RNA sequence: GAAACAUCUCAGUAUCGGGAGGAACAGAAAACGCAACGUGAUGUCGUUAGUAACCGCGAGUGAACGCGAUACAGCCCAAAC
RNA sequence: GACUCGUACGGUCACUGAAUCCUGCCCAGUGCAGGUAUCUGAACACCUCGUACAAGAGGACGAAGGACCUGUCAACGGCGG
RNA sequence: AGCUUUACUGCAGGCUGUCGCUGAGGACUCUCACUCCGGGAGGAGGACACCGAUAGCCGGGC
């Protein structure tokens, strides 16, 4: 047949690529050379294409200007420190160990020195629960026990604009503009409606999957479609 | 809309020029590559086997 | 007396002990850090560069060239083919990764001609060779009487032509008697058949 | 049908008749080293292996009397054309 | 082609990549093995021969030594000192 | 290298197709997933036989996989005499 | 010819054992290769992974 949909995306044509050029910044926390020194004031906060949440724009004392991953409850004016020896306050940035348990996390770093990779969409908030000179077990929003580096930095609070999931999207064009700004290729034709030859569903007289929906995780590219390595399925049992 | 004559009328594209290396109206503008000789693809002309009959 | 030589060249007879071990695990690490053609100044192995035709003289280059390790690297095919034809990961190229390595230096060095080349180590995943090159049109080279004959006209790009050592042998013409009979006077004339 | 354990009869050896003792022919093992095993591992490559690319084909109904008759005397045996049966019991 | 077809065949062909010359390549035996008290670098031509060898031992595929000719031509390093 | 100047309020892979009242029963087969005493399970290394070596024969060990067991149908599907 | 599948035969791809890279003191410690993070100092990982070779299973994705 001919490759699926699926296959089409890796070759990182236009149509699957996000629009790059018109992202705004690559939110990354600093490389304060040490002491804990760095600190600044925010300037205005800006709405970030690529996450659909607002974003600080800063200035800190070496007058560098670059923007960070908001979290919620930050204005103009607003001072913010980032280092070792921060304060304890929402939107600071500092090494695990020195952050209080038990207070909400955001922007966190898996590799210390990363820039940030877990908690960072729309109200998402990590959770440090344990502390020790190794470890730092921080509880994820995905609900998982991740264990780090004490000397991974984190930001103090809840990413901003939370609650964007609860109004529908009501209608297509609203889903359209927002699709256009991510990169993906949308809408969603149902394999099942398609012919044979484009997909593992395709074909009938009528419409549904050939096979069982459900495949194994050594299927190749091209027939790995479905229910992925599902452990189980349905809402029933 | 056919693919036929009404289609014809939307092509007023310039693509293949005389070419400044072999003379010839086959230098794509748009890609700066001459189909015939294919100057600005290789400093070798082109040139293929299938040009002309095996035997020959 | 057994010449200072005999030492290096009796030494590489295994370059997994004493010494040599050390030095291999110790050089590897800034070459696998290095080009893929790197000009030396001096031979890893005198012995061998010698004996092949090396000379410290003018005109007469030496480099190291890594090769990536194994199998080719084939596509499969994208139309119909009998089973026959249809492997990819058991291909092998007819040319030897020492062959790939003569030749990347050669194109390194366009106006260089290449006299030799010898192994000199491999990790997991790559093969090292040194190539000796030699400046057919240096006045030190056109007079040297061990070496002029590389000036020939008829000697340009000779590794491409598998004129180098490694390539009459890579091209089975050692054996002068049985076995060669579709090698000798060349692989082409055979009708590709050895 | 039933069938002797021994019984007199030609021996083509010893050129006269003797006691001999039937015995059912054993399957003699490989050493896979016969030409046919060279060639077996010599020809077969990437994609089908043509004839070595087969399997084993399927059984008549019933199959046919594979015997050894052994001379009481000389010890020597000898083969006889066979003779379909379903089965074979030798008595005594 | 095998009166299908997969090995085999078409064929190392068509075609593709790289490169030399006026011709290229080969070449002075870790050869041959008419087994010899024998031949003596290499191409090529004739023959050896549709022989030996290969092969769903199917269809098909297929040399070499030697011999008669052509032309002949033998040398240089590395190392020891 | 795309997704990604992205990080689970994410994005990938599928099914159904606004709202409203709802969505029963079935894990035997097939699929996927988890487990597993025992059974099965290749090659290198290892032992025995073999061969002055080798081919080769046998053994011990045992991975994923399978047998066997469990989970799962808003998973393929079923819902009779 | 396109298409399908528990048709025949194969080929990618995935999982898995083994060998090489590969080192020190049937479970185990370590650092020095190799890997990733850090601008760097340095950190994490570590003879695993990656990669090359091979073997078994899956394998209309082709
Ligand atoms: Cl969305
Ligand atoms: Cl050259
Ligand atoms: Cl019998
Ligand atoms: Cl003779
Ligand atoms: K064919
Ligand atoms: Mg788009
Ligand atoms: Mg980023
Ligand atoms: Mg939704
Ligand atoms: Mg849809
Ligand atoms: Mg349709
Ligand atoms: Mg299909
Ligand atoms: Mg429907
Ligand atoms: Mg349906
Ligand atoms: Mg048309
Ligand atoms: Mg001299
Ligand atoms: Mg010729
Ligand atoms: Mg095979
Ligand atoms: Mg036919
Ligand atoms: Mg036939
Ligand atoms: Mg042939
Ligand atoms: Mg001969
Ligand atoms: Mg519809
Ligand atoms: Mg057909
Ligand atoms: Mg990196
Ligand atoms: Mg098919
Ligand atoms: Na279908
Ligand atoms: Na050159
Ligand atoms: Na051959
Ligand atoms: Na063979
Ligand atoms: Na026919
Ligand atoms: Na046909
Ligand atoms: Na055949
Ligand atoms: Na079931
Ligand atoms: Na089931
Ligand atoms: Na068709």
């Amino acid at each position: 047949g001919r490759r699926i949909q699926g296959q089409r995306r890796g070759r990182g044509t236009s149509t699957f690529r996000a629009p790059s050029h018109r992202y705004k910044a690559d939110l990354e926390h600093r490389k304060v050379e040490d002491g804990d020194v760095i600190a600044g004031t925010v300037v205005d906060i800006e709405h970030d294409p690529a996450r659909s949440a607002p974003v600080a724009a800063v200035e800190f004392e070496d007058g560098d200007r670059r923007l960070i991953l908001a979290p919620e409850g930050v204005g103009v004016g607003d001072e913010l420190q980032v280092g070792v020896s921060a304060e304890i306050a929402p939107g600071n940035t500092l090494p695990l160990a020195e952050i209080p348990e038990g207070v909400p996390v955001c922007n966190v770093e898996s590799s210390p020195g990363d820039g940030g990779k877990f908690a960072r969409a729309s109200g998402v908030n990590a959770q440090l629960l344990t502390h020790d000179r190794n470890v730092a077990v921080v509880k994820l929003p995905s609900g998982e026990m991740k264990r780090l580096d004490p000397q991974c930095r984190a930001t103090i609070g809840v990413v901003a604009g939370g609650g964007r999931t609860d109004k529908p999207f009501v209608k297509a064009g609203n889903k359209h503009h927002k699709m256009k700004a991510r990169g993906t290729k949308w809408p969603n034709v149902r394999g099942v409606a398609m012919n044979a030859v484009d997909h593992p569903f395709g074909g009938g007289g009528r419409q549904h999957p050939g096979k069982p929906k459900s495949i194994s995780r050594n299927a190749p590219p091209g027939r790995k479609v479905g229910d992925i390595a599902s452990k189980r399925t349905g809402r029933g049992g | 809309t056919g693919a036929g004559t009404p289609s014809q009328g939307k092509k007023n594209t310039t693509t293949h020029t005389k070419c400044r290396r072999c003379g010839e109206k086959s230098y794509h503008t748009k890609k700066k590559v001459c189909s015939s000789c294919g100057f600005g693809k290789s400093a070798k002309r082109r040139d293929y086997e299938w040009q002309s009959k095996a035997g020959e | 007396a057994r010449s200072a030589y005999s030492y290096i060249r009796d030494a590489w007879e295994n370059p997994g002990d004493g010494q040599l071990a050390e030095l291999q695990w110790q050089r590897q690490q800034e070459w696998r850090n290095e080009g893929a053609v790197e000009r030396i100044e001096r031979p890893t192995r005198l012995d061998k560069a010698r004996s092949q035709g090396y000379k410290a003289k003018q005109g007469v280059i030496v480099a190291r060239v890594s090769v990536r390790k194994g199998s080719a690297r084939k596509r499969r095919h994208k139309a119909g083919r009998r089973s026959k034809r249809q492997g990819v990961t058991r291909i092998t190229r007819r040319k030897d990764i020492q062959r790939v390595a003569e030749e990347r230096a050669s194109r390194t060095f366009p106006n260089l001609r290449v006299l030799n080349s010898y192994s000199v180590g491999q990790d997991g995943r790559q093969k090292w060779h040194e190539v000796i090159l030699i400046d057919p049109n240096h006045p030190a080279i056109q007079n040297d009487d061990d070496l002029s004959w590389i000036c020939a006209d008829d000697q340009a790009d000779r590794v491409f032509r598998g004129l180098t050592g490694a390539g009459r042998r890579n091209r089975g013409l050692s054996g002068k008697g049985k076995g060669s009979e579709k090698t000798r006077p060349s692989l082409r004339s055979n009708g590709g058949k050895g | 049908m039933q069938m002797p354990r021994r019984f007199n009869t030609y021996c083509p050896h010893c050129n006269e008749h003797q006691e001999h003792e039937v015995e059912k022919v054993r399957s003699g093992r490989q050493t896979g080293m016969k030409w046919i095993d060279r060639q077996r591992e010599r020809n077969s490559g990437i994609g089908n292996d043509g004839k070595f690319s087969k399997v084993p084909g399927g059984d008549k109904p019933t199959k046919k009397t594979d015997l050894k008759y052994r001379c009481g005397e000389c010890g020597k045996a000898h083969l006889r054309e066979g003779w379909r049966a379903g089965r074979l019991e030798f008595q005594e």
